[PDB]
RNA sequence: CUUAAAGAGUCAACCCUUUGCUUAUCUUCCCUAUUUAAAUGUUAGCAGCCGCAUAGGCUG
């Protein structure tokens, strides 16, 4: 039918915060399907999409600037230097917390789904951040979009995220419709030819340069269709939300 | 002069699902979005922005538009509404 | 020829702890807790700088945040958790011979004693740095696999023995040796006095606003998680000329002081790991500062 | 040959007080206490600078914190902690060998000294500021190690011999010429009269709706750590030409006064801690006055 | 298969003096709150005895 799985207060201390070199702050939806993809591959549940909440939120530092990261000496051939302050990149750190929401193709029981996924989240991060504490993941299933939106008020209380597309650009839109710009995929910029430093020795591999679009945040409950909240990847190495663009 | 230099070390290196197979991407940024936007929310009066100085302390040792806008550049302020305290 | 080491040879952090979260309680009612909140205030000074006396007659006022207990708490409690993880040789980025081959080279490594010592440093309490300062006795409950273990005062620069230090390294040890994970859910509770000055995270930001921010947590006095990190791993006394145990670090630094006991003498961690994978012998605590630098995670750069 | 001082050395605080909180009590009745708190009124004056008379028919309008006690309680109390600790000569960041020269040239401080007059500025009630003035009497109470001392009738700018004050000051001196800590908990009763103004340590905020802003804790009057803490190490006697006791300073700065008494003749700490180090000998005060400037904590270094 | 992988912000601090917020004042007119009803949760518990008593058992 359709089964989703239910994590509420992931709190979450240390957030790689930067999600691009001019968006610092919430992790965007890339992150949460490349954790959603993870999972599916460490446990081999196939997991359709996923809607993500926050509940709190801060970035490090004060209003208008972000904390630094003390750099610790990490390099070969620097011993002659290792006895001063290491030079420093920008790394704005956060913490938070979290409500996930993962649909699911699931036949079994529930209660091996749901220790197969406490077991999973035991061993991951988010956006690099250490997970302190999450609630009991629990399941729950909807036929009709009657019971869809009880699902989405399982999640209650926290902020998802819906995506409601680019009219002129991202700065026009900041600026205009007072919403939010968000990492949502990436441009492939160049091919990259030889694997000797990458991840892999095999998989295609490119130099890319992020895409966004425009989001918002809304009270899970009104939202109305809650597939306009559910993200997954998809066409053009980008990732979107299953009932497109948000205007109910 | 706009000829490529490909380089990697230090860069992030993310796997991006591509019609179930991946592409391993290495991100790296965009000159304009940083030198345009940050003179445009300078210019339209936007607030809700961090402020980023890039190439620390010697900046001309960086890039040329980090060695003359040394104010620093703009990025979106992308904290999310937090749940109030009292429910 | 010689097996090189990668251009960068990454691994993550296998001890991995939330931040630190402080409340103020009284020592004899530990389950009516409320949170230290960071607070503003105006600091008038001195001109008190070494260089110049000429301007030793002007003043300058600043605002900074501070932290206090309540004044009828005489009890700082800090709480946080800490997930030990195992694996600690699949490299993150690093490639596969020098990283497989290293981790064939330190398959010997002494786990209990660098599980005792991390445990160690949790129990008596290093994590709290300047919060031990006056403090008239520090007692540390730690919960882990549904045991609750009790600590009192502990003294820090020694690793002294004791029997649920090591009940706890057991477990610890264990999953690093292996894998799984292992959560231990640690309290502190500290006597200083009501109205005492509690010492959160610092802030490193360029604010103007500010002279000394303090880190919080919806205003709520914190510790940074990787200062509570730093503390923990804290377990080096095998440099040369050791005194006290310092920080694993590659190249046994401390730029606090202005002080690398580890460079250029033959016994950093770069010269250490290119010795064990060519072929090298290592000390039991050469082996043990190379693993513990695994441990503690790091994207080492450099070579081909 | 000169042994430079490294450039990061710094020492931590060695006398910790907390904030003061301020109760109104009546003077024979101490257990029924109430707490002041700050309020904010609207205060109307006169633009009377010295400089320009051509503002004086221009009136201007402020708003203010003010804190007085209660027209049913006659007396102010203060009530703060103080802390002192030991290992005074450990470094807080420096390295080994220009503080370790240091400590073996300072092993020789009059620590009862330091140790007296600090208890004695804790007791005579220095640490009260203008809260002293008009007062038909003060009474202090010092509680530390399950002992009492009470306190009355103590000249505030002599350093005059009193038995209790020794006898505190002699486990402060234990304390500060040893290890440990040790918490004197410190009340102040003075009979002020109902209504009395009362003196809060005062804020600075760059612009906002109050021009003059009084310290308070959860809406109670109180007073900085920092400045009870500069009532106490007001003991420096010993700079040139000396009247009264400044605070230890290593400029012997009073900004107040736009005056430096240790500040361009060889007298500062750095000068003699310097000299210390290198060989040069120090007086007995000196040496006092370097171990005070230690136990005010502070950076010493380029 | 998460802009993946990594990191100690740290020492120290007197915000101080002074103050007139003054004068005057019309809040007025009008008004349908209506139909209807199972508190259920059978309530859900305890008073006395034997007892070395927070072992177990027994009284209408």
């Amino acid at each position: 039918m359709r089964k989703f799985i239910i994590v509420k207060n992931v709190k979450v201390d240390g957030i790689n915060a930067k999600s691009s070199d001019i968006t610092v702050g919430m992790p965007p939806a890339t992150t949460f399907c490349g954790l959603g993809e993870t999972m599916s591959i460490k446990t081999g549940i196939v997991v359709k999409a996923v809607s993500y909440g926050s509940v709190k939120f801060e970035v490090r530092g004060s209003r208008f600037n972000t904390s630094v990261t003390k750099f610790a000496w990490q390099d070969r051939g620097n011993g002659g230097k290792a006895n001063n302050n290491s030079p420093i990149q920008p790394k704005p750190l956060a913490d938070g917390v979290f409500t996930l929401c993962f649909e699911v193709e699931w036949e079994d029981c529930a209660e091996v789904l749901v220790d197969k996924v406490t077991n999973f989240i035991n061993t991951a991060r988010i956006a690099g951040g250490t997970i302190a504490s999450f609630n009991k993941p629990f399941v729950k299933v909807a036929k009709d979009a009657e019971e869809l939106a009880s699902v989405k008020n399982a999640m209650m209380p926290c902020y998802v995220v819906v995506d409601c597309g680019v009219e002129v650009n991202i700065f026009e839109d900041a600026v205009n419709r007072k919403l939010q710009p968000m990492v949502n995929g990436y441009k492939k910029l160049e091919k990259i030819v030889d694997n000797k430093h990458m991840r892999d020795k095999f998989t295609p591999a490119y130099l890319a340069t992020p895409t966004y679009t425009m989001i918002g945040y809304k009270m899970v409950s009104n939202v109305d269709n809650f597939d306009q909240a559910l993200w997954q990847y998809g066409e053009n190495t980008k990732v979107k939300t299953i009932g497109g663009i948000y205007n109910d | 002069c706009c000829t490529a230099k490909e380089d990697v070390t230090t860069l992030p290196q993310i796997y991006f699902k591509n019609g179930e197979g991946y592409d391993i991407l290495v991100p790296i940024g965009n000159a304009h979005n940083l030198i345009s936007g940050t003179e445009y929310l300078w210019e339209h009066k936007y607030y809700n922005t961090f402020t980023q100085k890039l190439g620390g302390s010697n900046p001309q040792n960086c890039t040329h538009a980090c060695n003359k806008m040394r104010g620093g550049f703009k990025q979106f302020n992308c904290t999310p509404p937090q749940v109030e305290d009292n429910y | 020829t010689k097996l090189k080491a990668p251009a960068v040879l990454a691994y993550s952090r296998k001890i991995n702890p939330t931040n630190a979260l402080m409340f103020a309680v009284n020592w004899s009612d530990r389950d009516n807790t409320t949170a230290v909140m960071v607070g503003t205030k105006t600091v008038a000074g001195t001109q008190s700088v070494r260089g110049n006396p000429n301007d030793a007659d002007k003043g300058n006022i600043q605002t900074v945040n501070f932290a206090n207990l309540p004044h009828n708490k005489n009890t700082l409690l800090v709480k946080y958790n800490v997930k030990f993880v195992g694996d600690v040789f699949k490299a993150e980025l690093g490639g596969g011979e020098y990283s497989n081959t290293l981790q064939t080279a330190l398959e010997n490594t002494d786990f209990g004693t660098l599980a005792y010592r991390y445990v160690y440093n949790i129990a008596a309490g290093r994590t709290l740095w300047r919060n031990r300062v006056g403090a008239e006795s520090i007692e540390t409950v730690i919960t882990v696999n549904d045991q609750t273990f009790t600590f009192s005062d502990l003294l820090v620069n020694e690793f002294d023995e004791d029997v649920d230090v090591a009940e706890i390294a057991d477990m610890v040890a264990g999953v690093l040796s292996g894998e799984g994970f292992v959560t231990l859910k640690v309290e502190h509770y500290m006597l200083l006095g009501e109205g005492s000055e509690v010492f959160p995270s610092q802030e490193f930001v360029e604010n103007s606003k500010l002279s000394k921010q303090l880190f919080d947590l919806n205003g709520q006095a914190a510790m940074h998680d990787q200062k509570i990190g730093n503390a923990i791993r804290t377990i080096d006394t095998w440099y040369e000329d050791a005194t006290t145990p310092i920080a694993v670090e590659p190249y046994g630094s401390v730029v606090r002081n202005g002080v690398a006991y580890r460079a250029g003498n033959k016994t950093d961690l770069f010269t250490l790991m290119d010795g064990a994978v060519n072929g090298k012998s290592l000390t039991e605590e050469d082996q043990m500062f190379v693993t513990a630098n695994l441990i503690r995670g790091g994207v080492f750069g450099g070579g081909k």
